[PDB]
RNA sequence: CGAUGUCGGCUCAUCACAUCCUGGGGCUGAAGUAGGUCCCAAGGGUAUGGCUGUUCGCCAUUUAAAGUGGUACGCGAGCUGGGUUUAGAACGUCGUGAGACAGUUCGGUCCCUAUCUGCCGUGGGCGCUGGAGAACUGAGGGGGGCUGCUCCUAGUACGAGAGGACCGGAGUGGACGCAUCACUGGUGUUCGGGUUGUCAUGCCAAUGGCACUGCCCGGUAGCUAAAUGCGGAAGAGAUAAGUGCUGAAAGCAUCUAAGCACGAAACUUGCCCCGAGAUGAGUUCUCCCUGACCCUUUAAGGGUCCUGAAGGAACGUUGAAGACGACGACGUUGAUAGGCCGGGUGUGUAAGCGCAGCGAUGCGUUGAGCUAACCGGUACUAAUGAACCGUGAGGCUUAACCU
RNA sequence: AAUUCCUUGUCGGGUAAGUUCCGACCUGCACGAAUGGCGUAAUGAUGGCCAGGCUGUCUCCACCCGAGACUCAGUGAAAU
RNA sequence: ACACAGGUGGUCAGGUAGAGAAUACCAAGGCGCUUGAGAGAACUCGGGUGAAGGAACUAGGCAAAAUGGUGCCGUAACUUC
RNA sequence: AGGACCGAACCGACUAAUGUUGAAAAAUUAGCGGAUGACUUGUGGCUGGGGGUGAAAGGCCAAUCAAACCGGGAGAUAGCU
């Protein structure tokens, strides 16, 4: 449950650290992104020699939040942060090569299989 | 209420194994995996029961990857395969919100032992 | 199609082989008994009334029960009529049963709503509040201009203001049915309907797809 | 709203609503009938019953916790010792609501409330 | 906020159409004290329902 | 001018249409995709931020779109008070000076308990022609009316290629709306526990008061959104712009003069709510009432005695109903509320005693004790036998049956 | 620039985006030396700008505790 | 002008905790403030708690929230030292 | 030592809410500044209206001071309402 001004850690070897939402996509007056969702970010840290710099305005899709995501019995999968994966503005495709922490199956997509191929764990 | 209780005990497991606030529990649970279908463990330390007869649910709390996850289970549900005890822990409190504040060392738990 | 008259028991879930949770609210549907037959000629109109229930002898007034002794069926907790379609037909002191819903896939569902009383227009009409700070003063959920000036002068039927909120009729449409059980006197429906736990319902087939 | 709530608020807050209905306990133990506004009546037959029904069993843990409930052990001692035996055997409605005039001074609607099988006796001493 | 116009004598009566009181129409007679009382009140000798409740 | 408060914002809106998006259509210098322009169309929908008092504007990022205008440049007896007309002060500039600026700068009191209209809700009265209880009919009124992306069709039509559809079908979302509390959660000063200082219950032990509920950790019922169900429609009628058929006036031609077929998110329906004070007061089913007398100005007259129904209401116990009224349940032939029993839930192993330890404390008895609004039961308490209103067969005329 | 009309000057920095801010230029409409000029550690309920923490300020409001509002009884105003 | 949350110089200084004449709880002493009873709507006032976010509010972080003791370790530019 | 630091009494009055037919003709609550000094305060004294006093705001001089209050010239004058 991330929106405009929120600040995410990030999942991949990009090299950004902090990045924060600018713009929730999706619709006219959309309040929120979750787990699976796109947002516009601003890069407010990254390593010295990394794909990205400070300042970088970019794409993200977010794969742990501490909102959670619901499962079809009633069940919930929380997490202690929120986290996103940076995209490239136009292909909307994964930066980095490698994904770090668990990310959830609501990410099987066309477009995100790349990412829970890549990553440690997935729920 | 009668008509619901029959209706909710009819759908209740019978062999729910007994278990406990910061017991360390292993859950083993259906999912579709691509287009297998497969059980898949979780395991971690209950820090909150919901008691309620066909409601009743269990939040479970682990770390991966240095940041912590938690999985509120649905004891009833058919995608819970099977609970079991790893560790029987002991702790004061009914609720353990407060190992959310805690990481490594500072959060174990010793054992029961009795 | 018809409908019946049943009584909302409250929520619950039925758990699916593969790992769904259905919420439903359960209704009580016990056998409708038929009343009074309206027809064409007589009333001109077509109908069944029908009663369902239980009720206290000395609570039945004399106006009732001749009613009610008519039809040649014990009184119910009240009357309610249904349209009946072409070639829809029933007799007087005909029961009805849940089943009627067996094949039905959706249904609309009527209730009176739960009541909260006199409601201000933030809760009944979604009205924004005002700054809680920033030196507002006395004026937090207080609903703001309700008009323009001279030109109109005065302040326009149906506007939103507080008022009254709940306790009314409510339909909910289009409810999957989940189960049906005639032998007790159960339909589920997936989600939830109006009204408190106890209060009537009118169960429709879904006028809608 | 106030769906299915109960509890009645007296135009008071919480902890006097405590300390008075733990007055009035006592003073209703003791004496066997008193006279109040029939709506303070009716809350503290919610007070004076669970600790009759209490009594109807002595330990030293039920007596400490009626003194923890009323803080006066002429109150505690006589639940335990007169009031338990005398209810032994009646379940429940030991109080009995016996509405009376209105108050001339505010018009409030008054009732007396007594202990059921009363003791004329008790009641003078 | 007041008034641009002094209401009338009629207007005030009109407002006033639902002030009047109700008598008091369930009196009954207690059967031993042969005391008047409101229905489910006591009588004011302590009389109910018959018997002598309170003394007093 | 014996006072009509100024810009902008906030809240709340309402109308126009010269239409921003969505819908229909003609032309195109329209291959497709995507545009341009004009016509029809006002049903709904129509961005958050950075800067600035700003409106506007520039900029960032969204969106199907971020419309133009009227409403005292809508809206201060609704809020703000940043701009801007008071008094303080300073800079530049002008003036010998007091001072001045339509230059700038820091600071700088925003009252009103709503009588009438209006509006949102909710009652009382009477009426509807004897009275009464229900169930309705449906005149009229209101609500709703938005849309993205993906997939199939189809890598098809089109195209040198790059790209890439119409028509039609499936799915899934954004915003919005209603309902609900089963789930996920918030709250939960009425439940349980931990704990600091102090005071008391004689003291130990156990408890209670006060210190924001002293400070906290949890949490039942209820309320509730972030939770999870559902909705917008399809269909039908008549149309707009527009497309045509047959066809003369006018040997031809011509959508039109007669005749005929189509045609849109607008209109009428269809969906939801109110609704017979619809005084044009409607319909259906059922229920209740079957005594005399007097008087005058003799008439739809006035009164008296006897009667007092159906129903309504009153009183009481009350409700997921409620400001009050109203509305629903119940009143002993009784679960209406309180208690009481059992259960659940929450808390998390009480007290006492025993053991270990010098002691703090640990262990056992023990998942103990306590447990609100919950579930299932139970007449223990309280819901009185009765009085109040409402009557006593219901107008005239004509018609149709029947005497 | 507490001084600059043109003016949101221009350039640089900070921000995803900065009519404010800081640094620089000089084209000073209309700075300038006790009408004191330019600096200045410390001080300041002083003006402007930025960041960490923090949060119901806000997205967007929910629940709760209390005093009013509502009902009954007693007293009993006001502006106009 | 009121039996009015205002104003009014000096003196005295108990217990526990505490640096204290701050503060909390008490003692001696004095009081519950001269309309009360119910109810538990909107809205206003004064408070408590709040999922995810965390200045996106606004002229402006206004108001809230936060920090808060003692001891020791440690502490930059600049400086009139 | 100090117009030194933190902080009650005491002196003041930066912000906000409330109140605005008030509890009050300037306050109340939460916060705020000074607190050995150019400090603060009691009692009494002196300065008087074109006059006083003013760390200067045209501030204050008995609840409205760019000329106090009372009485008088006085029925000032009013080409205005
Ligand atoms: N006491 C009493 N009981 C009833 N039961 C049904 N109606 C009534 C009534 O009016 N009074
Ligand atoms: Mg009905
Ligand atoms: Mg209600
Ligand atoms: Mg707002
Ligand atoms: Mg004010
Ligand atoms: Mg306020
Ligand atoms: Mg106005
Ligand atoms: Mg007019
Ligand atoms: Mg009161
Ligand atoms: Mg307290
Ligand atoms: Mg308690
Ligand atoms: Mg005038
Ligand atoms: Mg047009
Ligand atoms: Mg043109
Ligand atoms: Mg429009
Ligand atoms: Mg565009
Ligand atoms: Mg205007
Ligand atoms: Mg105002
Ligand atoms: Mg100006
Ligand atoms: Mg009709
Ligand atoms: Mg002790
Ligand atoms: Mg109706
Ligand atoms: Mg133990
Ligand atoms: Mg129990
Ligand atoms: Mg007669
Ligand atoms: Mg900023
Ligand atoms: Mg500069
Ligand atoms: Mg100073
Ligand atoms: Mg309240
Ligand atoms: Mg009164
Ligand atoms: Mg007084
Ligand atoms: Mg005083
Ligand atoms: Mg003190
Ligand atoms: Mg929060
Ligand atoms: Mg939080
Ligand atoms: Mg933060
Ligand atoms: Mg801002
Ligand atoms: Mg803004
Ligand atoms: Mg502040
Ligand atoms: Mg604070
Ligand atoms: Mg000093
Ligand atoms: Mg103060
Ligand atoms: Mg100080
Ligand atoms: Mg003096
Ligand atoms: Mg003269
Ligand atoms: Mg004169």
């Amino acid at each position: 449950m991330i929106q405009e001004q929120t600040m995410l850690n990030v999942a991949d070897n990009s090299g950004a650290r902090r990045v924060m939402c600018i713009k929730v996509l999706g619709g006219s007056h959309r309040r929120y992104a979750g787990v699976g969702d796109i947002i516009k970010i601003t890069i407010k840290e990254a390593i010295p020699r990394g794909k990205v710099k400070k300042g970088d305005v970019l794409k993200a899709v977010v794969v742990r939040t501490k909102k959670g995501v619901r499962r079809p019995d009633g069940s919930v999968i929380r997490f202690d942060g929120n986290a996103c994966v940076l995209l490239n503005n136009n292909s909307e495709q994964p930066i980095g090569t490698r994904i770090f922490g668990p990310v959830t199956r609501e990410l099987r997509s066309e477009k995100f299989m790349k990412i829970i191929s890549l990553a440690p764990e997935v729920l | 209420s009668n008509i619901i209780k029959q209706l909710e005990q009819e759908q209740m497991k019978q062999d729910v194994p007994s278990f406990r606030p910061g017991d360390t529990v292993e859950v083993k649970v259906w999912v579709v995996e691509g287009s297998k279908k497969r059980l898949q463990a979780f395991e971690g330390v209950v820090i909150a029961i919901r008691n309620r007869g066909l409601h009743s649910a269990f939040t479970v709390r682990k770390i991966s990857n240095g940041e912590g996850v938690e999985r509120v289970f649905q004891t009833h549900s058919p995608v819970v395969d099977s609970i079991s005890v790893k560790r029987r822990g002991a702790v004061r409190k009914a609720k353990l919100y407060y190992l959310r504040e805690r990481t490594g060392k500072a959060a174990r738990i010793k054992e029961r032992l009795n | 199609m018809i409908g019946l008259v049943g009584k909302k028991v409250g929520m619950t879930r039925i758990f699916t082989e593969d790992g769904v949770s259905i919420p439903v609210t359960v209704i009580e549907v016990e056998a409708n008994r038929v009343t009074q037959v309206k027809d064409l000629a007589n009333d001109g109109y077509r109908a069944i009334q029908v009663t369902t229930g239980a009720k206290k002898a000395n609570r039945v007034t004399k106006p009732e029960a001749g009613h009610f002794a008519k039809a040649g069926v014990e009184a119910g907790r009240g009357l309610w009529e249904f349209r009946l379609a072409e070639g829809e037909e029933f007799t007087v002191g005909q029961s009805i049963s849940v089943e009627l819903f067996a094949d039905v896939k959706k249904v609309d569902v009527t209730g009176t709503s739960k009541g909260k009383g006199f409601a201000g227009t933030v809760k009944r009409w979604n009205f924004r509040t005002q700054d809680a700070t920033h030196g507002n003063s006395l004026s937090h959920r207080v609903p703001g201009s309700i008009g323009q000036n001279q030109t109109p002068g005065k302040v326009f039927k149906g506007k939103k203001m507080a008022g009254q909120m709940g306790n009314e009729r409510v339909t909910v449409q289009s409810l999957d049915v989940v189960r049906v059980d005639a032998e007790r006197n159960l339909l589920l429906v997936k989600g939830a309907v109006p009204g408190a736990t106890g209060s009537d319902l009118i169960v429709k087939p879904a006028v809608k797809a | 709203m106030r769906h299915r709530k109960s509890g009645r608020q007296l135009n008071r807050n919480s902890s006097h609503r405590q300390a008075m209905f733990r007055n009035m306990a006592g003073s209703l133990v003791r004496h066997e009938i008193i006279k109040t506004t029939l709506p303070k009546a009716k809350e503290l037959r919610r007070v004076v019953e669970p600790l009759i029904t209490l009594a109807k069993t002595d330990s030293v843990a039920n007596r400490r916790l009626a003194f923890a409930r009323t803080r006066d052990n002429e109150i505690v001692a006589k639940l335990f010792n007169e009031l338990g035996p005398r209810f032994a055997s009646r379940a429940g409605g030991y109080t009995r609501i016996l509405k009376c005039g209105f108050r001339a001074g505010d018009n409030a609607p008054m009732a007396y409330i007594e202990l059921v099988d009363r003791s004329e006796k008790a009641e003078a001493a | 906020a007041v008034q641009q116009n002094k209401p009338t004598r009629s207007k005030r009566g009109m407002r006033r159409s639902h002030d009047a009181l109700t008598a008091v129409t369930s009196l009954s007679v207690d059967k031993t004290s042969g005391e008047k009382h409101l229905r489910h009140h006591i009588t004011a000798d302590g009389y109910y329902r018959g018997r002598k409740v309170i003394a007093k």
